[PDB]
């Protein structure tokens, strides 16, 4: 049922729903969802993605989002920071994601 | 080294690679077979590793040879049912490499990253011409068997078919405005996934051998028409069997390859020809007539 | 001019956003238009205000500026029972192991 | 490009007629820049200045202007402003958000995915930057928008429209590169002659930028040559220069460049620059009797003309080297018929005293051609001499001799080397 939105879920059912026009820059969720791609959803939540990195994974997809809107390279779109923790098992996460 | 073992993250890695691809190979697949996938290709990679991903494009050669078995271990068989079943092989796994790449992409960006042609041709490990051992995608390794593929039912029945339709069953269904549409479409299709030859496969798989045997065998049919088709008109009949090519060609298309067959046997035709046509060209000047001049035009 | 916003119920989030002039019906609507519930069974939140159907996001106080993509402005997400309040509580996103010395000066 | 400056001032102007010659970010640029060195005109100057970030509101500006404003006004309480800049901020707001406006209205425009209107999507961004007198992002989409141009028309888009920026972009290097290419370099003769003998001919204004150039690269001579190449039936660009300022302007870079002959021919027939030519009946005739030599008043106005040479923004940068060059070839016109140069008649037109005179005479021996001496006592010094075959008798010894030198050196170097010779490191 596609509006718009997927949903990218976290630990213990931390849904967080990310926009189509977001969605399909992951050509992933463009993509990923097919098998059956067909269904009116737009409406995915993750299942074990912790919530505070997926948080800024999604806000990651946004941010894009945000930035092509733009075009124009910056118009108030801040620096990307990322604080740090790795890396151990946010390689795996990473690699799954596969910007 | 002091990471972790690396040797024990392809193991598992390939037995899902079987059990997806050749599990549900040509019908549809599900989320079932989607995570099947996805914990095949992160067990042929969490292992924990380096030794995982060798071993896990090792698994995935091995469990695409299942699911592509899926797609190939009906191809000694039987007349076009079987180009058919070429046809429903790529089609299956249209959906196939879809779902599969989507749900393993990034494993996809991962067990590749040693041996292939667009990482590697010298520096660090060969896909640049040849080791035997490439290290390469789902879609990748798709068109890489599949060419492979594209030789046993091929050369069983697709050939065969072919040739039993080139000459002389024009009549009634051919072929079709879709089955030398399809048929040569895949000849254009398996170019290059490299895309260095993006129009090997046409004159080398469809194009030249048209011109061929198309060029020499209308120029016979020029022949006996002029034997037996009242000349007035010799050029209009050539004008009514030539556009009988373009459009016997605008049902099998292939584009490009055959036609590029089109330019190749007019010039035999008119060009082993010319003394008593241009001759006819002042006749009509001194008996007009605008049809025939015309078509001499 | 879209505050960037996370329309929270609990464990949920509307990963979303809009401009200030968008008023909470609109964007309520919209959320209808997303999971189908409709603006009398959704509530948006100024994280602790009931943010009223006609109040505009800048009527709301929201800032794109300050509702972002690293720091969308998080709207609170009630799934409306007329008769009750779902007082959206923002479920704290998993914790990885402690940042290491390895990604400190040491 | 501020020069410190000093005063300094010359009430020698009229603003009001000057903001009804130029116009845009300049305008104010040289009101500012003029007000600085041009005190209690400074006044009125700034004024009208910040009444134009009263237009299209370039209020950044207008914050430094009237920051000068209540500097140099509290500095003026010694003799004897009132600002409503509340209500500035709150139209500076109104601004800020039309800003906004205009934004979503490129990103509309952005996702109207034509090449053309990509063109357009250029044009109006960087217009509306012009407009509230920010204008960095502007040049992106210049930057961008040699990428959708192919035809024809598509390179007389490109071209003019960077450089119509460069008017307030004012960067030479790639815009004279760009000058270059879009009077030659795309299908030359430009596929449109550029407007086939260009009917308003933006070649004037690929010329001012040029004349800048050489303002700056101080290499005049091409400058010159595209200042007498001064089309009218261009007609108009407020940004362009005042023709008061542009024969002044391109005239004078000539009269540094010029060997007389062809600038008399470049000035006495002009035709081209004959409007131009009858702009500044002043400078007119100054250069005329100039080469007529009436040095005294020539060289008066000259450097009365000091001061609003100075009140040119542009004129100021140049203003040691105009009279310098001037009163060079000043000398370089009267002298090179004598053969032994009186001063005292001489002086009394030139106007130096005996010793300032003689002293630019003892400059003069610093660089002269003529070998010359003087009799101080004759006030009058004796011109240059006659033999130059015993010059080069001279220097043909000088020569020999080094040659000699020269020559034992290497004989003994023929030695140093093949008798192994050097020196070790310790």
């Amino acid at each position: 049922m596609s509006q718009d939105f997927v949903t990218l879920v976290s630990k213990d059912d931390k849904e967080y729903e990310i926009s189509r026009s977001a969605a399909m820059i992951s050509p992933t969720l463009k993509a990923m969802i097919e098998g059956p791609f067909r269904e009116s959803k737009g409406r995915i939540e993750l299942k074990q993605f912790d919530s505070h990195i997926l948080e800024k994974a999604v806000e990651y997809l946004n941010y894009n989002l945000k930035y092509s809107g733009v075009s124009e390279d910056d118009d108030e779109i801040p620096e990307f920071e990322i604080p740090t923790e790795m890396s151990l098992e946010l390689l795996l996460a990473a690699d799954y994601l596969s910007i | 080294m002091s990471l972790k073992p690396r040797v024990v993250d392809f193991d598992e890695t390939w037995n899902k690679l079987l059990t997806t691809i050749k599990a549900v190979v040509m019908l549809e697949v599900e989320r079932a077979t989607w995570n099947d996938r996805f914990s095949d290709i992160y067990a042929l990679c969490v292992a924990y590793p380096e030794p995982l991903g060798e071993r896990l494009y090792t698994e995935t050669k091995i469990f695409l040879e299942n699911h592509v078995r899926h797609l190939h271990k009906r191809v000694l068989e039987s007349e076009e049912q079987v180009l058919v079943m070429y046809h429903r092989y790529w089609e299956e796994y249209s959906k196939g490499a879809d779902y599969m790449d989507c749900l393993y992409r990034y494993l996809n960006t991962q067990f590749i990253k040693k041996n292939k042609l667009t990482e590697a041709d010298l520096q660090y490990g060969y896909g640049g011409v040849d080791m035997n051992e490439p290290l390469m995608e789902i879609g990748e390794l798709a068109l890489d068997m599949w060419r492979k593929l594209m030789v046993e039912p091929l050369q069983a029945i697709l050939i065969r078919m072919l040739l039993r339709e080139i000459k002389n069953d024009r009549g009634g269904e051919d072929p079709n405005q879709k089955v030398i549409h399809g048929v040569i479409n895949s000849f254009v299709h398996v170019e290059q996934y490299k895309k260095k030859f993006p129009l090997k496969f046409y004159q080398e798989i469809f194009e030249s051998p048209f011109l061929t045997e198309t060029g020499e065998y209308y120029k016979q049919e020029a022949s006996n028409l002029l034997q037996e088709s009242n000349c007035s008109q010799y050029m209009e009949k050539v004008l009514g069997r030539l556009k009988d090519e373009e459009i016997r060609c605008r049902k099998y298309l292939h584009p490009s390859s055959y036609t590029k067959v089109i330019h190749e046997c007019q010039q035999r035709m008119v060009a082993d020809h010319l003394q008593f046509l241009h001759a006819e060209c002042h006749n009509i000047i001194r008996q007009e007539k605008k049809n025939d001049m015309a078509n001499m035009y | 001019m879209d505050v960037f916003l996370m329309i929270r119920r609990h464990k949920t989030t509307i990963f979303t956003d809009a401009k200030e002039s968008s008023t909470v019906f609109e964007l309520k609507r919209i959320v209808e238009g997303i999971l189908k519930r409709p603006p009398d069974e959704q509530r948006l939140y100024k994280d602790d205000q009931l943010l009223d159907d006609g109040k505009t996001l800048g009527e709301c106080g929201f800032t794109s500026q300050t509702a972002r993509p690293q720091a969308p402005a998080t709207v609170g997400l009630a799934f409306r029972a007329d008769d009750t309040f779902e007082a959206l509580c923002i479920e704290p996103f998993s914790s990885p192991p402690e940042l290491p010395d390895v990604m400190k000066p040491q | 490009k501020v020069y410190i400056e000093k005063d300094v001032e010359n009430p020698s102007l009229d603003l009001e007629q000057y903001a009804a010659s130029y116009s845009g970010l300049m305008r104010i640029e040289r009101l500012q820049f003029i007000a600085d060195h041009c005190p209690t005109l400074r006044v009125e100057a700034l004024k009208m200045a910040l009444s134009f970030v009263q237009r299209t509101f370039n209020v950044d500006m207008y914050e430094e202007i009237h920051r000068k404003l209540s500097e140099a006004t509290r500095e003026l309480q010694n003799a004897p402003p009132a600002l409503d800049t509340a209500w500035v901020e709150a139209t500076r707001k109104k601004a800020l958000l039309k800003l906004e406006k205009l934004d979503t209205d490129l990103k509309n425009y952005k996702g109207n995915s034509i090449k053309e209107s990509i063109r357009r999507g250029h044009d109006d961004l960087g217009d509306h930057y012009l407009d509230c007198g920010d204008l960095s992002n502007a040049l992106k989409c210049y930057s961008r928008a040699r990428d959708y141009c192919t035809s024809a028309k598509h390179v007389i888009n490109m071209c003019l429209n960077v450089i119509k920026v460069s008017v307030y972009l004012q960067n030479w290097s790639h815009v004279l590169s760009y000058v270059s290419k879009a009077e030659s370099t795309p299908e030359i003769a430009e596929q449109r002659g550029e407007r086939d003998s260009q009917t308003q001919a933006i070649l004037t204004k690929l010329k001012c930028a040029a004349g800048l150039a050489e303002l700056a690269a101080r290499k005049y001579k091409q400058a010159a040559k595209c200042l007498l190449l001064a089309s009218f039936d261009h007609c108009d660009f407020p940004e362009l220069l005042s023709p008061s300022n542009v024969a002044i302007y391109g005239g004078l870079c000539a009269l540094a460049t010029f060997d007389r002959q062809e600038l008399q021919r470049n000035v006495i027939s002009s035709s081209s620059f004959k409007l131009f030519l009858e702009l500044e009946p002043q400078v007119r005739d100054i250069i005329f009797k100039f080469y007529e030599s009436k040095y005294a008043s020539c060289l008066k106005m000259l450097d009365e003309m000091k001061d609003n040479l100075l009140l040119d923004m542009y004129l100021a940068p140049h203003v040691r080297t105009l009279y310098t060059q001037i009163r060079n070839r000043a000398l370089i016109q009267y002298f090179s018929p004598y053969v032994s140069a009186d001063m005292h008649r001489m002086a009394a037109a030139f106007n130096t005293t005996v010793a300032a005179l003689e002293d630019e005479l003892t400059q003069l021996i610093l660089e002269g051609l003529i070998s010359a001496r003087v009799d101080s006592h004759s006030k009058i010094l004796y011109a240059r001499d006659v033999d130059q075959r015993s010059t080069t008798f001279e220097k043909s010894l000088l020569m020999g001799k080094e040659f000699q030198r020269r020559a034992k050196a290497m004989m003994l170097r023929a030695a140093v080397l093949r008798n192994q010779i050097h020196v070790k490191s310790p």
